[PDB]
């Protein structure tokens, strides 16, 4: 089974492990590091998508468009602080 | 730049099975994920160099998240990171 499956994640642990180990960030990347990072990136995607889907359904739409992401991030203190403005 | 699009869509189909995403919106999500990957990987690199550490561990990713994300978002990301690593090692 994949590192992702073991960690309970959709985001790609193997690919993120290869991305870290190729970015020349340190001598070594531990087994846990890409699991933790994949979990963080998955969490941030899941917050944004959960709030942007809510904006879509509130607009009586069946598809997230850029305006829905913009409204999601704007109407969230933390995401606005992190992402700033959505164009 | 890498593509996380198919993985972003996997998360969408978990949280909102019935809601789609447009190509431009997926583009924005992918640019967001790339941007954060870079920031956390670059900060983890800094932190490991500062303390002469050979290895970026889950501890360096956790400290990187606290140096990069706003406090409240950080606390949630740290809890989700820790939950994953605890499952992975289980």
């Amino acid at each position: 089974t994949s590192r992702s499956s073991k960690a309970g994640l959709q985001f790609p642990v193997g690919r993120i492990a290869r991305f870290l180990k190729a970015g020349k960030y340190a001598e070594r990347v531990g087994a846990g590091a890409p699991v933790y990072l994949a979990a963080v990136l998955e969490y941030l995607a899941a917050e944004v998508l959960e709030l942007a889907g809510n904006a879509a359904r509130d607009n009586k739409k069946t598809r997230i468009v850029p305006r829905h992401i913009q409204l999601a991030v704007r109407n969230d203190e933390e995401l606005s602080k992190l992402l700033g403005d959505v164009t | 730049v890498e593509t996380y699009k198919i993985y972003i869509f996997k998360v969408l189909k978990q949280v909102h099975p019935d809601i789609g995403i447009s190509s431009k919106a997926m583009g924005i999500m992918n640019s967001f994920i790339n941007d954060i990957f870079e920031k956390l990987a670059q900060e983890s690199s800094k932190l490991a160099r500062y303390n002469k550490k050979p290895t970026i561990t889950s501890r360096e990713i956790q400290t990187a998240v606290r140096l990069v994300l706003p406090g409240e978002l950080a606390k949630h990301a740290v809890s989700e990171g820790t939950k994953a690593v605890t499952k992975f090692t289980s």
